[PDB]
């Protein structure tokens, strides 16, 4: 059981996340983009309620 | 390539082989103490090489070999620091420990559990080497607690004696009082600097606030037996003379001071904590010398 | 056996509500709770006010 | 004195379990202590009928 | 839901004719298996009470217990399924016949809905 | 001795039989939740030349 | 998930049909095999969960608890095999049946995709424990203990049921997935306050909270060794699992309502740690240590941060293993001494050295010595509390100091010193007891190598 | 080493001085490393060649998993559970990727601090600024969600922040 | 082997029950002194001197030499507090007040 747990497949997506971050940083650094953005969603598709106060 | 890493990890690795062999047949014979002493001497003469390389070049390293759990943006890994402090303190500690076991060969000649005594000494040496070479705060805490537990076990070596158990519990109590400040410093460093690594801690703290340094100072006072938490060090002389010579005189009791040495980049940027440290040291040395100048037990005077 | 029984099992049947016992129980069982509640509440309101004014400098504060 | 005996063994025991036990014992004794005389039960039934007629309408 | 006065209900009918338009429960239904298990437990208790070898006293008696339990469970499952089908049919018919009490909600995306945020501190 | 140790060691087969029956019943319950097989937006896929279902 | 449930159900027929002198061997072997089977649930995903079906699902919070529950049964059987030697075959089979039923109920409880099913199994676990405590108990007070262990629980759990069904009338579903995805904020109202209390106190009573911890010393002292093991290791974690599952809908009202329970736990940890210092009973001391650790877990759950949840899961697993080991060691002492008093038998290290080593390791792992998972959970909870408020560190450090004090006090009083002269029936420790200690301790030192396996879904 | 890309983890050209023995005494360091080479490096290298040939005899490959893009929580209906599930899974994947990005930046910072030695305060200002930017972004994204975090809560926090920003900008423009 | 009458009871109010309790705890009636009758549940347990076990005679042949206790003699209510590993009340060469003042 200890050997089975030790060699469990990477279903938690640790190496996958690391490789995705590697390629994403490689893209953004080359393109000059400011790494991670402050907004998790694109503000263009968010419709704010206008106050008019 | 670059034998500095191989040698500086091999010393600590070969320091652990007799612990592995403690379940073998050699542990049941009378050649076990000689085995441990020979291992320690070989470790010292092997660690003499990284010291030579550092003196020649000034070479320093960080060896982050094994990756432990990663917690969101915080990464914990088995990382060893081989700066000037580690590569200089390891040979001295190994030399002193070699001398101590050679002395204990004759001093513990009539003790039935002499192999267990040598195993305890080696385990304390391993924990102290873990403490000295630690690159992050969790490994430093591991060494901090290992040396304390080994001191507790060695003070109460004669467990039929009430006073030995009392002294061991006293030492544990005072070291936990220091542990409070140690844990406070760990929590503050993780919360604000987002890491326990020494490099990130040094980088993100250009002007260190009071609280983490006060926690470190409390931990150092607890482990080094400053004036507030001093009596456990005098009371620790209940253990066998090799234990008093190795742990409570030259290697373990300096550990707290070593901690304040490790965080000196943050120490110099704060003035109040420096004043507190200086005052505590002065009052401690004065009070301890004044108590010493009138004792009758020689071991108490040396402590 | 007498020592253990008197220490553990003989306490309540001999208990009597007395001004000494009532006051001591109220103190040692209520006072610390309200004291720590006041301390933590004051600290957390101070921290929340500092966050609302934005003068706390929470840079590099990622793990919580 | 305070942690073990005063609070853990006495007052925490007095508040939740012992008070409940005493109250339930008292109410059970009061309710069940009927001598078996149908006169009292019938008078109580008459009082209940009057209360129901004068209160639930 | 009080179906006692539902129109066109035969008084003492266990299973109406329209219930025959519903799929019968399978012979391997887990509820039927549980009813058979209950019958087996009843047989074991019957053996235990009468001071007989519990597992192997009466095979015919235990098998009769299991069979009767399975029979009654099958018919009970049929009636239960019919009643639930009736309830769903009535609810859907009432929703269809009364559109003004069940209006069609305007579909809005989370990008145009303002939900208050409560920080955890 | 066969037909003698069986009367005493037949109880050892109950748990593995229960395990294999539980695996079969897990597949039983799995087979009833295929309403979205090869239909999620994340794994919309064209079937292989000799493939009928993506997962069983 | 039935690949685990069905073998546990088949454990009953096997026990009853088993030869009169082969019940223990078959039960132990097949329970260990079932634990090996349940080991497969550790392979979790960073995605939602392991949704097996509409009725049962797995998670990296449920997986370690399920593994521990499956692992505990062989240890319970090995511990119980000793004192049931003079007992008739039918009643020994009944004892094994109670243990198997408890394990089955716990296994079904930890999956519980729906909250009403979770409540049903969570309250069904009560009956076998009550039967075990009130039937196979030594002292005359066991009955009283059982009553306490019953009614306290129900006093907290009956309102919860009402709240639960009320939620299903408002939300429309008590399924955990729909509840998480469709969660809406709670308005600060009296009705919402009382719904919060009804949802919370049911799990707070079983942890137990400092105010409501009275039943635990009685239940732990008067129960047999298996009862003490199952109470300390798994049954206390049901409240924590329920709280972590149910606090999703309680926000944002949790911020205001957490204060009384946070204060109660932060002071009751100190109170129980100090109570441990003056104790003339081993089982009572272990019970109060369990109360302190579960109070820390309550603080972690109420803080409601990712580090809080990770430390809470790690601490529950570590505390379960450690408390089971401590109870086993105390029972091994009691079986020789028959007094259950710390000061009566002394200097046992002289007579039983390997058992003294087991005692030392148990005390060290209860002392939260790094890098044990006990220390990992304690440190994560401490850091989360410091982030919550910097003043909690004083109480946490005081608790650590008193914990070390009473742990080493327990070790020194029983193992060190001079042996009692008039006691001469102290026979060498058997292979069974040593194997029990080893099987208790090795998983802890193996799990410290892979902490992420027990850190929960927020890792 | 080809095992990792140099661009994500940049390194300086690592210039090193040449030995300039001012005296004729033989330094023990050179002889010590020569005997270390002869006694350690050669057998390890030979064993590595043996293992590498054995690996070359049996070659097989694994591929990095690729994920399609799915509509996020902003394009999901109020009670539509399928799109909400897909958006939540996508948001969790993005959260993990962001955590790994912050990990990479912190690794860069640690490496720079250790490498530059005594002049770490000046020679690693770029890494500190990069970490400040990425940490500010990460904190703005996920600081106060707490346990039971979700895409909806992140969107609500972003909406609150953007409403505050719009109000502040409107006030400043009309000030 | 312990009977019901050999367990602690309520506070003794008359001399007869005081003598009975003194006989129960294996001590003279003159030496017997229960704790003051207040709310705390001491019942009828001897209020032995608050002296610690460290300053008991270390040369007497005790049945438990480490604890310095005899077999059948009554046990102090706070025995676990005085076990030679904890607070001791041994007299000191200098008075308590003088040491307090000097240290402060
Ligand atoms: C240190 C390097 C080790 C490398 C070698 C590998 C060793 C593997 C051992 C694993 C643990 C042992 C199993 C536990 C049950 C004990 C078995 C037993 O009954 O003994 C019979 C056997 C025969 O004795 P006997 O003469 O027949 O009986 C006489 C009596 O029993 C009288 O008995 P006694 O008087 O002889 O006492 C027995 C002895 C030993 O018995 C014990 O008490 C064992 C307890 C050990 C830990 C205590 C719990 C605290 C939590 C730590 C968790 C870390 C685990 C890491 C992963 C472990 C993998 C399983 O007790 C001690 O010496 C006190 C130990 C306290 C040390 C405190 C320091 C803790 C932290 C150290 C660092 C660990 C991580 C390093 C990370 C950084 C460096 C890479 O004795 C032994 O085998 C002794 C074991 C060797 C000492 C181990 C202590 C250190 C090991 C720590 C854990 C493993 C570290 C892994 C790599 C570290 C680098
Ligand atoms: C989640 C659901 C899943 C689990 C289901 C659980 C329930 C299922 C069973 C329900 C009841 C049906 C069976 C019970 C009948 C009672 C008979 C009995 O006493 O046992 C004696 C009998 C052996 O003794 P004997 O040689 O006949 O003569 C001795 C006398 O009988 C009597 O000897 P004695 O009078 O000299 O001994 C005196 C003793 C005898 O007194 C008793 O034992 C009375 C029996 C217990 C009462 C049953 C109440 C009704 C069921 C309630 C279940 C509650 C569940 C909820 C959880 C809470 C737990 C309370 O009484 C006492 O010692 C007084 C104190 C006892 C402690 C306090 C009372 C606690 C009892 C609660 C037990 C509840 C679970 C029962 C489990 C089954 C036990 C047999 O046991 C058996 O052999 C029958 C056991 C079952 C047969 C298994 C055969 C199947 C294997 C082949 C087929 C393979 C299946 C798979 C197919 C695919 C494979 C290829
Ligand atoms: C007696 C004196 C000693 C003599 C023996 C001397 C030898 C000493 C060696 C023993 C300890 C020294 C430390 C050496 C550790 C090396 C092994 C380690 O690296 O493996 C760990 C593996 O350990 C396991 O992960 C942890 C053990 C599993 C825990 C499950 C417990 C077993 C089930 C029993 C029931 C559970 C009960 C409790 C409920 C939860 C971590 O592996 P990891 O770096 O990550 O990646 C593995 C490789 N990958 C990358 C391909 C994946
Ligand atoms: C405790 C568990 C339940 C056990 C019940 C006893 C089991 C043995 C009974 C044997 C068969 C009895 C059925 C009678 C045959 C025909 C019945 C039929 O003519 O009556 C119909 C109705 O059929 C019966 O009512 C159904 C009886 C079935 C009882 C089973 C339900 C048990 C509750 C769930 C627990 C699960 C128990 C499973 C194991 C038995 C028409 O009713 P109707 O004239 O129009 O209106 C009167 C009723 N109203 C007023 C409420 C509307
Ligand atoms: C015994 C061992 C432990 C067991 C468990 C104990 C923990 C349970 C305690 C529950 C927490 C407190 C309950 C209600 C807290 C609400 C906050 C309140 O205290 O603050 C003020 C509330 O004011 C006063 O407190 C009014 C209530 C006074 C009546 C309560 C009795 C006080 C002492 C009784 C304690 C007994 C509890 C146990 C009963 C068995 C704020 O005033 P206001 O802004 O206007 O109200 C805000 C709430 N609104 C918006 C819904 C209206
Ligand atoms: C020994 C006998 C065999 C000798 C021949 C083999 C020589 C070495 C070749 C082995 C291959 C290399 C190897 O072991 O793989 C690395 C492997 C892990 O794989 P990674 O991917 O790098 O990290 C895990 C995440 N995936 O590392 C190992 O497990 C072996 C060495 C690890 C360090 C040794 C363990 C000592 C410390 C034990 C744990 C201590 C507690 C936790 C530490 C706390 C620190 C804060
Ligand atoms: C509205 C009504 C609410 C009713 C609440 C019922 C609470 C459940 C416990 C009921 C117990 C009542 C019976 C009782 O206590 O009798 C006294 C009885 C006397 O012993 P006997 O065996 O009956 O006879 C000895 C002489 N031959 O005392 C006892 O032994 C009690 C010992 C166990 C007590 C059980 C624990 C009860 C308290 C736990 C919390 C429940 C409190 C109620 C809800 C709290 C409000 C949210
Ligand atoms: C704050 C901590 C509060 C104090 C904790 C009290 C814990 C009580 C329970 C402990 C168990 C009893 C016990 O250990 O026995 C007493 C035992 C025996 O005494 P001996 O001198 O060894 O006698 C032997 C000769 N016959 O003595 C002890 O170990 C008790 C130690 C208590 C110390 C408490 C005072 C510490 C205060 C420190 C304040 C100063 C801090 C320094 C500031 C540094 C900042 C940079
Ligand atoms: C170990 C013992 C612990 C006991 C736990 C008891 C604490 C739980 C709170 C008391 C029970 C309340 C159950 C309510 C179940 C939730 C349902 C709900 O909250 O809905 C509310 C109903 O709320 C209530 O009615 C609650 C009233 C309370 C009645 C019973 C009082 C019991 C004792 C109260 C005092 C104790 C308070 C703290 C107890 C803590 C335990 C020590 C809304 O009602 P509506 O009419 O539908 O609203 C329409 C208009 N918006």
């Amino acid at each position: 059981g200890s050997t089975f747990v030790a060699y469990l497949p990477d279903y938690r997506m640790q190496e996958w996340a690391r490789r995705e971050a590697e390629r994403l940083v490689k893209y953004r650094e080359a393109n000059g983009l400011p790494l991670m953005e402050s907004n998790c969603f694109d503000p263009n598709k968010i419709q704010l309620p206008e106050d008019e106060d | 390539m670059n034998p500095f890493a191989s040698l500086t990890l091999t010393t600590l690795t070969i320091l652990t082989i007799p612990i592995m062999m403690s379940n073998s047949n050699i542990y049941k014979t009378n050649l076990y103490p000689n085995y441990v002493k020979t291992t320690v001497s070989y470790a010292f003469t092997l660690s003499l090489v990284p010291l030579l390389m550092f003196m020649h070049t000034g070479q320093e390293m960080i060896i982050s070999n094994w990756h432990w759990m990663t917690l969101q943006t915080v990464e914990l890994s088995l990382s060893f620091k081989m700066d000037y402090f580690s590569v200089m303190f390891i040979p001295v500690a190994l030399f002193v420990t070699w001398s101590i076991m050679e002395f204990s060969m004759w001093y513990m000649h009539s003790d039935p559990f002499i192999n267990r005594f040598f195993k305890y000494l080696l385990l304390f040496l391993i924990t102290m080497m873990i403490l000295v070479t630690a690159n992050n705060l969790f490994q430093l805490f591991i060494g901090w607690e290992g040396v304390g537990i080994m001191s507790f076990l060695l003070i109460g070596w004669w467990h039929g004696r009430t006073d030995a158990n009392t002294a061991a519990l006293q030492a544990i109590l005072y070291n936990r009082i220091g542990d409070i400040g140690f844990v406070l410093s760990m929590a503050w460093f993780l919360t604000h600097s987002n890491a326990w690594d020494l490099q990130q801690i040094f980088m993100l703290n250009n002007e260190c606030p009071n609280m983490p340094l006060i926690g470190l100072l409390l931990a150092a006072a607890g482990k080094s037996a400053q004036f507030g938490l001093h009596p456990w060090l005098p009371s620790a002389m209940e253990g066998p003379t090799p234990v008093s010579a190795l742990l409570h005189s030259s290697t373990m009791v300096v550990a707290g001071v070593f901690l304040l040495i490790r965080f000196y980049p943050l120490m110099e940027t704060n003035k109040l904590v420096q004043t507190m440290t200086l005052c505590l040291g002065a009052i401690t040395t004065l009070f301890t010398a004044l108590c010493a100048i009138t004792q009758n037990d020689i071991k108490k005077i040396v402590a | 056996i007498r020592w253990t029984y008197a220490r553990s099992a003989n306490i309540y049947p001999n208990f009597r509500p007395t001004p000494k016992t009532s006051l001591l129980g109220a103190l040692f069982g209520i006072g610390p709770l309200f004291f720590w509640y006041y301390v933590f509440k004051t600290d957390r309101d101070k921290k929340e006010k500092l966050i609302q004014e934005g003068k706390l400098d929470q840079t590099f504060n990622i793990s919580y | 004195k305070s942690a073990s005996s005063l609070l853990d063994l006495i007052w925490l025991e007095t508040i939740l379990p012992k008070t409940t036990s005493f109250i339930q014992m008292k109410m059970s004794i009061m309710v069940s202590n009927q001598k078996g005389l149908i006169k009292l039960y019938f008078l109580s039934f008459l009082i209940t009928i009057m209360i129901s007629m004068t209160l639930f309408n | 839901t009080m179906m006692s006065g539902r129109p066109g209900r035969v008084p003492l009918q266990f299973l109406p004719n329209e219930a025959r338009s519903l799929p019968p429960p399978k012979l391997t239904d887990p509820r039927l298996v549980y009813m058979g298990f209950l019958g087996y437990c009843s047989g074991l208790i019957d053996n235990a009470i009468r001071r007989r070898p519990v597992v192997s006293a009466g095979l015919h008696r235990q098998l009769l217990y299991v069979t009767s339990f399975v029979f009654f469970g099958y018919y009970l499952l049929k009636r239960q399924d019919y009643m639930y089908a009736l309830r769903d049919h009535d609810m859907f018919a009432y929703v269809k016949s009364h559109p003004e009490d069940f209006p069609e909600k305007d579909k809005k995306t989370y990008g145009e809905i303002l939900e208050e945020f409560h920080p955890v501190r | 001795n066969v037909l003698q140790i069986v009367r005493d060691h037949w109880v050892h087969i109950l748990v593995p039989v229960g395990f294999v029956f539980g695996c079969y019943l897990d597949r039983r319950s799995d087979e009833k939740l295929t309403a979205f097989r090869n239909k999620s937006l994340l794994f919309k896929r064209e079937l292989r030349p000799n493939e009928e279902v993506t997962w069983k | 998930m039935l690949k685990i449930i069905i073998p546990t159900t088949m454990l009953l027929p096997m026990t009853w049909m088993s030869k009169h002198n082969m019940i223990w061997i078959n039960a132990t072997v097949h329970s260990l095999l079932i634990s090996l089977i349940s080991l497969s649930l550790l392979n979790q995903l960073g995605e939602n969960s392991l949704n097996f079906s509409l009725t049962f699902f797995s998670d990296s919070l449920s997986a370690p608890l399920l593994v521990l529950t499956t692992w505990l049964l062989p240890l319970m059987l090995m511990a119980s095999q000793s004192h049931l030697s003079k007992e008739t075959t039918t009643r020994k089979k009944l004892y094994i049946t109670m243990l198997i039923l408890l394990q089955l109920f716990l296994i079904m409880t930890f999956t519980a995709t729906e909250l009403i099913l979770f409540y049903i199994l969570f309250e069904a676990t009560l009956v076998p424990t009550l039967i075990i405590i009130t039937r196979w108990g030594n002292q005359t007070e066991r009955l009283n203990a059982g009553l306490y262990f019953l009614f306290y629980t129900l006093a907290g759990s009956l309102p919860l049921l009402v709240a639960l069904v009320y939620i299903q009338n408002t939300t429309g579903s008590l399924n955990f997935l729909i509840i998480h995805y469709w969660s809406h904020p709670l308005s600060n109202s009296w009705s919402n306050i009382f719904m919060w209390l009804a949802c919370i106190m049911a799990f707070m009573v079983k942890m137990p909270l400092y105010g409501l911890h009275l039943w635990l010393p009685k239940a732990h002292v008067e129960a047999p060794i298996a009862g003490s093991m199952v109470l300390a290791a798994v049954l206390l974690k049901l409240g924590g699992y329920g709280m972590m599952r149910i606090t999703t809908i309680l926000n944002p009202l949790t911020n205001y309502m957490a204060y009384p329970f946070l204060m109660l736990s932060m002071w009751g940890m100190i109170m129980t740690s100090s109570i441990c210092l003056r104790q003339t009973d081993l089982k009572s001391l272990i019970a109060y240590s369990s109360v302190s650790h579960m109070a820390l877990v309550i603080v972690a759950i109420m803080i409601q941060t990712p580090w809080s949840f990770m430390g809470a899961t790690a601490l529950m697993i570590a505390h379960g293993l450690t408390s089971s080991m401590l109870f086993c060691l105390a029972n091994t002492n009691y079986e020789r001494v028959h007094s259950r008093t710390m000061i009566l038998a002394r200097g046992l290290q002289t007579l039983l050295p390997l058992m003294a080593t087991w005692w030392l390791v148990a005390s060290l792992t209860n002392l939260a010595l790094p890098p044990s998972i006990n220390l990992i959970g304690e440190l994560f909870i401490i850091t989360a509390s410091f982030s919550w408020s910097n003043i909690t560190i004083i109480l946490m450090g005081m608790n650590m100091m008193i914990t070390a004090l009473y742990s080493l006090y327990m070790l020194i009083t029983t193992q060190r010193g001079k042996y009692t002269h008039h006691i001469n029936n102290i026979k060498p420790s058997f292979t069974r007891e040593n194997a029990l200690m080893a099987l208790h301790i090795l998983p802890l030192l193996l799990l410290t190598l892979n902490p992420k396996m027990i850190l929960g879904p927020l890792y | 080493p080809d095992s990792w890309d140099k661009d994500v983890y940049p390194e300086p050209p690592r210039r090193t001085p040449a030995p300039a023995p001012q005296t004729s005494l033989p330094n023990p360091v050179t002889y010590l490393t020569k005997i270390f080479d002869l006694l350690v490096d050669r057998p390890v290298t030979l064993a590595r060649e043996f293992i590498e040939q054995q690996h070359a005899k049996n070659r097989y490959y694994y591929y990095h998993r690729e994920f399609r893009r799915v509509p996020d929580i902003t394009e999901c209906e109020e009670k539509d559970i399928l799109c909400m599930f897909e958006a939540e899974m996508q948001w969790r994947r993005d959260y993990k990727v962001d955590q790994e990005i912050v990990n990479i930046i912190q690794e860069r910072l640690k490496a720079c601090q250790q490498r530059e030695g005594e002049s770490y305060r000046q020679n690693c200002a770029k890494e500190l600024e990069q970490f400040t930017q990425v940490s500010k972004a990460f904190q703005d994204r996920y600081s106060d969600l707490g346990a039971h975090y979700s895409a909806r809560k992140c969107l609500a926090k972003q909406k609150q922040r953007m409403l505050a920003e719009r109000k502040a900008a409107k006030e400043a423009a009309a000030a | 082997h312990v009977t019901k009458d050999m367990f602690p009871g309520p506070y003794p109010k008359t001399p007869e029950e005081r003598a009975a309790a003194a006989k129960k705890y294996n001590m003279r009636v003159e030496d017997y002194e229960p704790y003051p009758d207040d709310g705390m549940g001491y019942g009828d347990y001897p209020k032995l001197p608050d002296r610690s076990q460290q300053e008991r005679d270390p040369w007497y042949d005790w049945d438990h030499p480490d604890l310095r206790l005899n077999w059948g003699e009554p046990i102090h209510w706070d025995l676990d507090m005085y076990i030679r590993n904890r607070v001791d009340t041994s007299p000191t060469p200098v008075s308590w007040n003088t040491m307090c003042k000097h240290l402060f």
